[PDB]
DNA sequence: TCATGTACGGTTAATAACCGTACATTT
DNA sequence: AAATGTACGGTTATTAACCGTACATGA
């Protein structure tokens, strides 16, 4: 526990968490890292799971078993880097 | 001289004026590549000049991804991409796209990695990728674009 | 409606790294994507918590009536 | 000369040796009642005697409910009832039971109260309840039995 | 807060509850608490909510609209207690 | 296996009387409504938080692939 | 100028976890 | 005798919530 976040709010905000806390049997500290967190899971979690409906995941399975090959203007990018 | 290196531990790099044409981008750069707010999900790499204090004109960020039907199959997802007006219209947006490739071809080699997926925002982007080869999908994953990885086999193979 | 309140919080490594990214690919400060989380979160639980207290009430009632000496 | 009383904060009883027959009615009443276990969810109410500390022979628990359709209406459940061994086979279990309905019958005319519920164990105590009125409901409630308010209200105004 | 609750249990559920109560970032009496608590609310609410099937909801609306009389044994039982 | 351990909580009267009440309803002592309550709920976040350690291990390894100086 | 996001460290009042203690059953 | 459920109070080491401080940016 060697990190730190340090955050200017309204009254408003505060005085909500603060309250929701006491409801919760919570510290302030406590009330907003698992707020946070628990968010911040949700949206890691939808930025790396792509979820295919059957149409987008065959174009995806037709790419994968047939792979195109490269057109010339990617070729060409890839000449540059090298 | 400009060369693509990785964002590193330091980030000691000269983004003073810098500019891509969407402001989201910009704050992205000075808000959260600057603090080093990456390592664990997002990888960044960096286009950076030769100067004596390495200035920063371009960069993405690269993140672990999987795609399920909704079976389960992993994958990278291109975040991220931005170029400063400076050298814009060079073809610099290209090579950062074929790095990105070579990264995850070079990932694909000691972890399975089907293909890159990208999201493009706005019509813009879509044609961007759309041009060098991505594939669109549709429906609900209409703003989502999929290169395989064999094709990025042949690219650098070929190549 | 200034921001004239404070807040720090000390917290694992982790809990910062899964935070300072989450805000980044949100493309949000670490102040609007902690702040936000909170009161949302704080405003759904006193929100639960009102509906409770008026129900328990409710429940006190039929309590009394059937309290007779 | 037994008294019906209720449970009050003190419960100055003189429980010991009380037995009803099923050891867990009987450790309720030791390790809950006598806790002052109550107060808020249940209320309870108690067969007593008239010795100079007043032993416990009976006891009922009641607790506010209601029943919906799966619209909601409120009403009374009569939880755990028991007579101990020593004043059973005497009418004392019935007369407990029309105390009940005689509270749930002083509880409606303050408070909404449609009928009391109450949950038969075993199928004895549904012989029990059965033989008193009670109404036996079907399939997932088939071990809840049920006794109108209004038909309360006929016991009492006529006698 | 000025009453209290005191547990004796075995070594493997004071260990657990430890090691579950550090990985939600919460105090041992915090995570009792609110496990407890939870649950309580869950027997309470299931104890004085009857949610009744359509067969059963109409035997009840019968007995509410329709009330029978009480029989002789019942009538006895109140003769008793008055 | 003895209950040589011990624990004890300071708590409200509102969360000490649900729980006491919840006991009588389910007609066990205290500690066993109590301690059975909590050490299965610590069970489910030991079992939860294990998945989602090994899983997100699962991740790393795709973030040590892509990265590549 | 002022509001703001990010950042570091000290002070103090509050208390979580513990331990001893006690008593009445139950084995 | 030993285990156990319930019950009360003191001790101590930990820390949450403030507060001062700092700097750089944008209104």
């Amino acid at each position: 526990k060697k990190q730190r976040i340090d955050l200017r709010l309204t009254d408003d905000d505060k005085s909500i968490i603060e309250e929701a806390a006491a409801i919760s049997n919570q510290t302030i500290t406590q009330f907003v890292v698992a707020s946070a967190s628990e968010r911040a899971a949700e949206v890691i979690e939808q930025h790396r799971r792509m979820v295919l409906n059957e149409q987008s995941w065959s174009l995806v399975m037709e790419a994968i078993t047939q792979p195109p090959a490269p057109n010339d203007r990617l070729k060409r990018a890839a000449k540059r880097l090298q | 001289q400009l060369t693509i290196e990785m964002i590193a531990d330091a980030f000691s790099y000269d983004i003073t004026g810098f500019d891509c044409g969407e402001e989201a981008l910009n704050t992205f750069l000075k808000e959260h590549l600057k603090r080093q707010h990456d390592g664990q999900i997002l990888r960044g790499y960096a286009l950076v000049s030769g100067d004596t204090v390495p200035r920063l004109l371009g960069y993405y960020t690269l993140s672990g991804s999987c795609f399920e039907r909704g079976q389960n199959a992993p994958s990278v997802t291109l975040g991220r991409l931005a170029i400063d007006k400076s050298v814009q219209g060079q073809g610099w947006g290209e090579m950062l796209v074929a790095h990105v490739m070579r990264v995850v071809w070079g990932a694909s080699k000691a972890v399975g990695i089907y293909g890159l997926f990208v999201e493009a925002l706005n019509e813009k982007a879509k044609a961007f990728y759309l041009r060098l080869g991505f594939i669109q999908l549709v429906d609900e994953n209409s703003n989502l674009l999929f290169y395989p990885t064999k094709s990025i086999e042949q690219l650098f193979t070929d190549d």
